[PDB]
């Protein structure tokens, strides 16, 4: 296979501001209405998040723009999308994006996502092709439009679909879906969430708690990746590709100390970064979200040598 | 075959004249019509589908109509290279199959 | 969009024989789109043949010619074999590989097939 359509497009990455976002539960331990503080990889608040578009119609007629780049993993990765009609399935996470290293291949092929940690050959323009079988009248998914070879495979797993629809809602949800990917200590752990959003595109002020889905033995360093897509074929009209529109959100993680406020039921609402501003670092000293009127001594500063 | 159109027709170049195909309610009445072109010993080319839809690469100068059991293939702006046979077809539920007419070989005078 | 493979090649089979017709494709995969067949006799018109039915999901067979010609499909290699049997006088002719869409009625076929004559 390896059918490819680069369709490179210009313009600057449209950025955004994650207000309160990307706060997962960094333990299984159940806590109730306490302020807990750890320094771990997170997406720090008020951060620059790139609102990317995998397929982007800018109207004259048609003009679907396939931009989705191979992206470095860096420290850690955050992800968010709406996609009332799913066009997104999984990610290619790896290093060489080729053989010679393992490959993290997440395919949420309906309905049984078959997570794959293997050695593949990923094409220059990988994505999942979808077509119509004509036998049993079912839309299959050609998975080798992503990658040519599948062999040597180290790991395999299956679970209930992370990507999930509800719909019937004519919008007003958009089914905002977030996935956090953190690769440490032999365990690459996946996080998820599903949220209604009524706003046109960008994110609200609410907190999103992400539980760990599976903690898996991965043992590979992933320095780079790209997302996956679901497209199809059309027939004679003045081949068909780029079903609907596609856009998503990406931001990189970073070690930061958060104070975590659990609820009576352990549902974290308020989280606060300590290093965010000189004001945020004092609230980490009192451990409280209420700061009484007065003067408090935040950590010292030093002048540094030129 | 089961449909009605003449073997040949002729007209002067650059003129405007069409070709029609007479079916029945059992064939053209409830079904969509197509039209095809072939040059001598060549690949028969889809002309118009549904009588209102041009395939990619078709001059806009062609149109079509369906009046009852009669379907006309709009042919305008005659060219020196437009001489060929045009075939009408539409879905048949009678024998539950695909049917065509005998074909009409145009001549540009 | 798509170009196809040939229908047969040149198949010349003297009387007392029968011939398969294997039509492959390119740019699509075989069972996302339905094939079709038409008899074309030189100096004559179209006679439809074979074909797949968008409704009912069956592969059609022209009633007049039904039972004499059969079709099979290999989805991965895109090989669709049209076997005509019991050669007769007027049945040597070009038989076109054609392809409408299973999704809708799509009486409109693929843009063109290149044609293959047979021999009786
Ligand atoms: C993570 O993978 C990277 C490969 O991308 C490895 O980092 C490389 O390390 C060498 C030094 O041994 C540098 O010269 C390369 O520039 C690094 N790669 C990049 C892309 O900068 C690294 O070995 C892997 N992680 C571990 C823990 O070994
Ligand atoms: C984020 O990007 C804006 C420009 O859009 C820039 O002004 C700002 O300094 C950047 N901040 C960070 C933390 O990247």
């Amino acid at each position: 296979q390896c059918v490819n359509l680069t369709t490179r497009t210009q313009l600057p990455p449209a950025y955004t501001n994650s207000f309160t976002r990307g706060v997962y539960y960094p333990d299984k331990v159940f806590r109730s209405s306490v302020l807990h503080s750890t320094q771990d990889l997170f997406l720090p608040f008020f951060s620059n998040v790139t609102w990317f578009h995998a397929i982007h119609v800018s109207g004259t007629n048609g003009t679907k723009r396939f931009d989705n780049p191979v992206l470095p993993f860096n420290d850690g990765v955050y992800f968010a999308s709406t996609e009332k009609s799913n066009i997104i399935r999984g990610w290619i996470f790896g290093t060489t994006l080729d053989s010679k290293t393992q490959s993290l291949l997440i395919v949420n092929n309906a309905t049984n996502v078959v997570i794959k940690v293997c050695e593949f050959q990923f094409c220059n323009d990988p994505f999942l092709g979808v077509y119509y079988h004509k036998n049993n009248k079912s839309w299959m998914e050609s998975e080798f439009r992503v990658y040519s070879s599948a062999n040597n495979c180290t790991f395999e797993y299956v679970s209930q679909p992370f990507l999930m629809d509800l719909e019937g809602k004519q919008g007003n949800f958009k089914n905002l879906r977030e996935f956090v990917f953190k690769n440490i200590d032999g365990y690459f752990k996946i996080y998820s969430k599903h949220t209604p959003i009524n706003l046109v595109r960008d994110l609200p002020q609410g907190f999103s708690a992400l539980e760990p889905l599976v903690d898996l033995p991965i043992g590979i360093n992933i320095t780079r990746f790209q997302t996956l897509l679901a497209l199809h074929r059309s027939y004679l009209t003045p081949s068909g590709w780029t079903a609907g529109a596609a856009a998503y959100y990406v931001g990189y993680l970073q070690p930061r100390t958060f104070l975590l406020k659990y609820n009576e039921n352990g549902t974290i609402t308020d989280a606060v970064d300590c290093a965010l501003d000189p004001l945020s670092e004092t609230k980490c000293t009192l451990k409280s979200f209420t700061v009484e009127k007065g003067i408090y001594q935040t950590s010292n500063f030093r002048v540094q040598p030129t | 075959s089961v449909l009605t159109q003449a073997p040949s027709v002729s007209a002067a170049p650059g003129q405007k004249v069409t070709i029609s195909c007479s079916g029945s309610s059992s064939n053209i009445g409830n079904n969509y019509v197509s039209w095809y072109q072939q040059l001598p010993g060549t690949a028969p080319k889809l002309l118009i589908y549904d009588n209102n839809k041009r395939p990619s690469g078709i001059p806009d100068r062609f149109s079509g109509s369906k009046s009852g059991t009669s379907a006309t293939l709009g042919i305008t702006g005659l060219q020196t290279g437009d001489e060929a046979d045009y075939y009408c077809g539409t879905w048949d539920s009678s024998l539950s199959a695909v049917v065509f007419g005998g074909g009409t070989k145009l001549t540009v005078l | 969009e798509v170009q196809l493979l040939e229908q047969s090649g040149a198949e010349v089979k003297k009387p007392g024989a029968s011939v398969r017709v294997s039509c492959k494709v390119s740019g699509y995969t075989l069972p996302e789109v339905a094939m079709h067949w038409v008899r074309q006799a030189p100096g004559k018109g179209l006679e439809w043949m074979g074909g797949f039915d968008p409704e009912d999901g069956e592969t059609m067979y022209a009633q007049k010619f039904q039972g004499r010609v059969t079709m099979t499909e290999d989805t991965s290699t895109d090989t669709a074999y049209m076997e005509l049997s019991s050669l007769r006088s007027e049945d040597t002719a070009v038989y076109y590989c054609a392809t409408t869409t299973p999704f809708s009625s799509s009486y409109w076929f693929d843009p063109w097939g290149q044609g293959t004559l047979v021999t009786v």
